[PDB]
RNA sequence: GUUCUUUGUAAAGUGCCUUCGAAGAGUCGAGUUGUUUGGGAAUGCAGCUCUAAGUGGGUGGUAAAUUCCAUCUAAAGCUAA
RNA sequence: UUGACCUCAAAUCAGGUAGGAGUACCCGCUGAACUUAAGCAUAUCAAUAAGCGGAGGAAAAGAAACCAACCGGGAUUGCCUUAGUAACGGCGAGUGAAGCGGCAAAAGCUCAAAUUUGAAAUCUGGUACCUUCGGUGCCCGAGUUGUAAUUUGGAGAGGG
């Protein structure tokens, strides 16, 4: 079909094509709303990839995250401690603007489950992404059993509690001694490693 | 490599009856793909060159392969990347009017 | 337990068996290993000569698995044959139907050769030997098979 | 010639070209629609023809 | 605070390690419930094991690889070669393990013989039949037992050649040093100009 | 366990030959900055710049060039104890 | 002039949904200093307190871009160990995992990328009736910028 020519295509973004598609769209992004519904998916290749269906129930969502560090919002940079700590302006916001962005569309969209997102565009101020939300409401979602396991409770909020991809590439879920740190749960590896085990006859 | 059946040594280690298993399809995630080539292609002459692309044809045909390369270096990753690439673009300069 | 403590025992007396002079106060050396190259370095020196300071290469990580090597010295070679056969292989010292010991099986690495063993053939499978104990062995009419 | 997205149809005519299939940019994906029964097309084929 | 001669210790608790300290009060509770729910499940499931069959495999790491012990399941060569489809072993309460590979002939052999061994020593009910209850058993592995292999015999003849172990270890040793070092003094000495 | 339902020349599994075998991109990776980690010429994370490939790619706890080998298959997803 | 389409709106339109509480445990963000170093700035306290967002009965993780280097193991989690060890550290004070091994519990899988193309085979809703956690007929609509069936790398597909 054409979503293997999709996919080749949306990898050569320094090409002629792309490029002139490229500032186009973010222009036409830009004029738009910070937030706001996508008609349909740019890269309909892409979000088939992440899980999105042509039916009803699915929703693409565009959203502007302002790019760069996250200056510290002390008061005219005081920080009141020692000097390891009075760093204001290289600080890095230890989760990327996409989780930033479909956490302010699942906000925005509070009735919808954020399934994925991905990027779409960006320029010096902004990096644009649209987000994949289901309708866990929706009858054609609540049946498909492909896809009714987001409507459990459980996965509310996903986004905001760091379960989607990019979620959990910023948690550092992954296999293998490069994620000793954070495999099963940063916090929880610490307590785990932190708890002093005592049993009945003393070890 | 056929064990020596000896704990030291070049091949070191006890003594099976070896078995061979079946290739895992796995193991060829990144292979040939006719559909696949016939996209990169299709897609290689819709999408022509990046700058960069350009900048190291550019550099092959005035500077050498080796200043290609540290520019290739340089802007991707890593030498073996970078090796791939002036490769690339160098059949893409044999496959141009120069046949 | 605490009725057979010398805190029962200091009941009635001031200081608890602390002093008046010098008190019972809160840290007056410092806290855990302060000051073991200022105030406590005598302490240190005797009695921990060595603590400071690096003394060879780093190993980034060392796995342990690979330097399992446990050893068994010749002065025993015969623990490990069960007690019954042991001594029906200690009589009749013979050539053939010479007893077979799995060191590794048992879970040894290397053979050493402090002891002594009697003059009785027997089949060590090792991983490894030292020189002493495989000529031991051999003089003792065995022999040693290296295994993996 | 009006696919919103354009990338679904960028490669048509040069995948068109190289394999050697006939093609036409025409003015309509709703024109395209009206042929299919649907709203919109974005395509439209014939692979064989009567007589 | 460095005294007399006392060993120095490590002792890690300039935290708030009191707020996480876990006393196993519950060794005997957890325990109890462990056992009920260990009989619920026997009698929820069928008369069925409680545990699926296990095949036999060789430890790692050669502190271990003397030893050989349970595995996690079955590969899907050695479940052919006992016959069987990896979805009905899994129905019939056999663990298949598509990780594991098969380079071995040895435990290839014991594994399919222990599935040979539990298909003949097992019955499998009809889907829509009768099957006269038959006497729930708990522990496949307690059936099925996992052997160490023997590897050689009580008794031998010695066969001392002059090979002398220690100097055979040695200079497998001293090969294996020298190797790369000898292949490129090869390499260099057949330039022939 | 017992009964009216019988699905269905439907669905599934298995042998041999043959042609194939699509496998996720501003992502991997790289530099740099900050933070973090036991991870030490840099453990993870994040910002910015660069930005891949397909017998490729990742990992293989000392940076690098070269030659191999081993082991998985990322950048999408669900799941009880 | 009519009818589409695309995009964007409005309605006390038809039907729904979110917010707040609780917050012991759980997933993240943000984030100290007292303190220790007998001073102190890196360090430590601590990837902690406080602050913010988000769940459940558990959560999270989870069926390897794993561990290994073996005669190889084989999702995840937890316990016992590894181990106060490798390593980090004004190499000072201090800090500090992981592989293997025994055990508890065990469970496996599915999408994208494929022409159904001799038949959009798919689905929401409305309405009537019914044996009503739904079913059937009809009607709109969604949907080809791709909804079903088929395959998920362990494979698997097309032909014979
Ligand atoms: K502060
Ligand atoms: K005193
Ligand atoms: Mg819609
Ligand atoms: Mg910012
Ligand atoms: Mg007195
Ligand atoms: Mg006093
Ligand atoms: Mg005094
Ligand atoms: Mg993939
Ligand atoms: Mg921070
Ligand atoms: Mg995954
Ligand atoms: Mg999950
Ligand atoms: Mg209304
Ligand atoms: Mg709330
Ligand atoms: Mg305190
Ligand atoms: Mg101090
Ligand atoms: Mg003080
Ligand atoms: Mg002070
Ligand atoms: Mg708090
Ligand atoms: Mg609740
Ligand atoms: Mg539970
Ligand atoms: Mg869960
Ligand atoms: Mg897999
Ligand atoms: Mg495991
Ligand atoms: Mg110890
Ligand atoms: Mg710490
Ligand atoms: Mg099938």
């Amino acid at each position: 079909g054409a979503y293997k020519y999709l996919e080749e295509l949306q990898r050569k973004k320094q090409s002629d094509v792309l490029r002139f598609l490229q500032r186009v769209r973010v222009w036409e992004y830009r004029q738009k709303n910070v937030i706001h519904r996508a008609a349909r998916p740019t890269r309909p290749d892409k979000a088939r990839r992440l899980g999105y269906k042509a039916k009803q129930g699915f929703v693409i969502y565009r959203v502007r995250v302002r790019r760069g560090n996250r200056k510290r919002p002390v008061p005219k940079g005081a920080t009141y401690g020692k000097p390891t700590n009075q760093g204001v302006n290289e600080l890095k916001y230890q989760r990327s603007l996409r989780a930033t962005a479909e956490e302010r569309v699942g906000r925005r969209a509070a009735n919808l489950r954020v399934l994925n997102s991905y990027w779409v565009n960006q320029d010096s101020t902004y990096k644009y992404f649209e987000v994949i939300l289901v309708d866990p409401q929706h009858k054609a979602i609540r049946r498909d059993a492909r896809y009714n396991w987001i409507c459990d409770p459980v996965h509310k909020h996903r986004e905001a509690r760091g379960l989607t991809a990019t979620g959990k590439k910023s948690r550092g879920i992954n296999k293998g001694h490069k994620f000793n740190n954070t495999k099963a749960g940063r916090r929880k590896t610490w307590k785990r490693q932190n708890t002093l085990s005592l049993w009945r006859y003393r070890k | 490599t056929v064990k020596t059946g000896i704990a030291i040594g070049l091949n070191k280690g006890k003594k099976v009856t070896s078995m061979t298993p079946a290739p895992k399809i796995s193991y060829k995630k990144g292979a040939a793909s006719n559909r696949t080539k016939f996209v990169r292609s299709l897609v290689r002459e819709i999408a022509g060159l990046s700058p960069y692309e350009r900048r190291l044809i550019d550099l092959i045909r005035n500077s050498g392969e080796k200043r290609a390369r540290k520019v290739a270096k340089k802007r991707l990753g890593s030498f073996t990347r970078a090796k791939a690439k002036v490769e690339e673009m160098n059949n893409i300069i044999a496959a141009s009017r120069r046949h | 337990p605490s009725r057979f403590t010398k805190t029962r025992k200091h009941r009635g007396h001031v200081s608890a068996g602390k002093g008046r002079i010098g008190k019972h106060r809160k840290h007056p050396g410092g806290r855990g290993m302060a000051g073991g190259q200022h105030h406590h370095r005598i302490n240190m020196d005797k009695y921990h000569p060595g603590y400071f300071g690096k003394v060879g290469m780093r190993y980034f990580h060392k796995q342990q698995a690979h330097f399992w090597k446990p050893v068994l010295n010749l002065d025993k070679l015969w623990t490990l044959i069960p007690e019954d056969k042991r001594d029906q292989y200690l009589k009749s010292a013979s050539k053939e139907t010479a007893p077979v010991i799995d060191t590794l099986a048992a879970g040894y690495g290397k053979i050493l050769g402090k002891g002594r063993i009697p003059n009785v053939p027997v089949i060590v499978k090792a991983r490894f030997v030292s020189k002493l104990a495989e000529e031991k062995i051999r003089a003792a009419g065995g022999v040693v098979e290296l295994i993996a | 010639n009006d696919v919103d997205p354009i990338e679904l149809v960028v490669f048509l005519p040069a995948l068109c070209k190289k394999m050697g299939v006939p093609y036409a940019i025409v003015k309509g994906k709703a024109r395209l629609g009206t042929l299919v029964n649907q709203k919109t097309s974005a395509v439209a084929a014939l692979t064989e023809v009567r007589a | 605070a460095i005294s007399k001669n006392l060993p120095i210790l490590k002792n890690h608790f300039r935290k708030h390690w009191q707020e996480r300290v876990k006393v196993h009060f519950d060794q005997a509770g957890k325990k109890v419930s462990r056992r009920n729910a260990r009989a619920t499940r026997a009698a929820k499931i069928a008369p069925r094991p409680l545990d699926l069959l296990r095949p036999v495999v060789r430890a790692p790491t050669v502190k271990y690889n003397r030893k050989v012990r349970a595995g996690r399941g079955f590969t899907l060569a050695e479940v052919k070669a006992a016959g069987l489809t990896a979805a009905y072993a899994r129905t019939i309460g056999i663990a298949v393990d598509h990780r594991r590979q098969n380079r071995n002939q040895e435990i290839f052999d014991a594994n399919v013989q222990r599935l040979k061994e539990y298909q003949s020593k097992i019955i499998v009910f009809p889907r829509n039949g009768k099957a006269p209850e038959a006497e729930q058993v708990l522990s496949a592995a307690a059936t099925f037992p996992i052997a160490q292999p023997a590897t050689d015999v009580e008794a031998r003849a010695v066969q001392d050649n002059g090979e002398s172990a220690f100097r055979t270890l040695r200079l497998a040793r001293s090969e294996k040093k020298f190797r790369g070092i000898r292949e490129k003094r090869a390499r260099e000495k057949a330039e022939a100009e």
